[PDB]
């Protein structure tokens, strides 16, 4: 339904949505943007992220509730909703999904937009093994996969104080300690990833320091939590 | 639960 | 596209949406329950009433970020979102309006119901007014003719201490305060609202008592603000 | 802004 307006105006829109708080809204303006077909800027793949974490965030939450009460309860209302809720947010998933896959992963080039995107396509397959049974293997599989090749291109084109090489290392910890049943792969990774970094903080103006150090905070409070 | 980026 | 739903099962799927956080489900859930046609339980209508509440402060929360941008720019991108978002809150109120009108406040025969419909009629014509320019006219005599209404049946059967009947007040005195420019009649609402609550407190169960005090606090504080 | 019932 976006296919009528321009390219500028559907980012402008997208930043007026994320100041009024209306990321369901924020999230057609900019896979309306990607479907125009031409690569993404970093401030405009920032805003895809942040509209489609805060969409599948809400869902993420609502599910968690609905499977504690549903774990509870074990009428079929309670099952029937978590249901509804889990179809939609494996909808959400699959359309990010598909964005990156038509074509935004294939025509990334650079290694700062190659590794945001694949770090994207690990962080929804994570989101679907969440809520998965099977099939659960073959989801997991593929966000390993995508966060291993993100981590590959991170550790040879950029510093270890990266902001994004940092959120793909903390995020992959994640998986491998909630999802992979990999707890020790997990604090190895937060461990390796947070001791790197601090070693390479001196190269850093006040600015990048502030953005290194406030992720690298999230990897300690995880290694505390996990240790 | 365990932090993931923000 | 709920009327193949059980009543009892959209009621008990609009208290899981709100446990969930989930208000634009809960109120499509709580619409079905009213086309069912039955009138609604105390409980029912305040499944109804937080779900649209919900909803539709969103939609405001949005609609006051959007105009205050639009109000400092004075292209056409802030002015047509602004619009966009307006058409959506005007929608959401008038579908509220609809289920008042066919047929919940003429089968209301008891004060407690009559009353708190009539309440929610004169709360939906403020969201109205809050966004209208004309035709700003006629809403805001809507919205003053069913809070009179409201305030007529309270004084003559209930107590001045029913928490519809203060909550009535106090949205009344809103609505004279900020949408009727007549600030000394939200004032003067507001003072002999608390005063007569105060003076039948001692009539009061624990349990009660707590409810009632909870809403005169409000009272209290937006007279503080307007005085 | 003036405070509305919950
Ligand atoms: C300071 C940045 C930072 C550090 C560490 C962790 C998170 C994080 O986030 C901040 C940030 O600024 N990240 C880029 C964003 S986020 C955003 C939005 N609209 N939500 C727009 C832009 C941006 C990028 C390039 C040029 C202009 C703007
Ligand atoms: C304690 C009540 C109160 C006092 C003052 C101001 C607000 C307020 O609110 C509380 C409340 O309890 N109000 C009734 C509700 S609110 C609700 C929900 N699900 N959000 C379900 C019911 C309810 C009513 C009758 C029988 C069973 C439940
Ligand atoms: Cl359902
Ligand atoms: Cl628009
Ligand atoms: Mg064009
Ligand atoms: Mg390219
Ligand atoms: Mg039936
Ligand atoms: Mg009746």
């Amino acid at each position: 339904a976006m296919g009528s307006m321009e390219r500028a105006s559907l980012i402008q829109k997208a930043k007026l949505a994320e100041q009024a708080e209306r990321y369901e809204d924020m999230a057609a303006f900019m896979k309306g943007a990607v479907e125009k077909g031409e690569e993404l800027s970093c401030e405009e793949r920032n805003l895809l992220s942040v509209a489609y974490k805060n969409v599948v965030g809400g869902q993420r939450a609502a599910w968690r509730v609905l499977s504690s009460i549903e774990q509870k309860s074990n009428g079929p209302e309670v099952r029937e909703y978590r249901e509804k809720v889990e179809t939609e947010l494996q909808g959400v998933c699959d359309t990010v999904l598909g964005l990156l896959d038509s074509h935004l992963i294939k025509e990334a080039g650079d290694a700062e937009s190659r590794v945001f995107y694949l770090k994207m396509k690990g962080d929804y397959y994570r989101y679907l093994a969440e809520v998965a049974t099977g099939d659960k293997k073959r989801i997991i599989d593929s966000a390993r996969s995508a966060y291993q090749e993100a981590m590959d291109i991170s550790k040879k084109e950029m510093p270890p104080t990266n902001p994004i090489r940092l959120g793909l290392a903390l995020n992959f910890s994640v998986f491998h300690y909630e999802i992979a049943n990999s707890p020790e792969e997990a604090i190895s990774l937060a461990k390796t990833t947070f001791d790197e970094a601090m070693a390479d903080l001196h190269t850093l103006s006040e600015d990048s320091y502030k953005d290194s150090t406030l992720i690298m905070q999230l990897l300690r409070d995880n290694l505390t939590l996990w240790t | 639960r365990s932090l993931s980026e923000r």
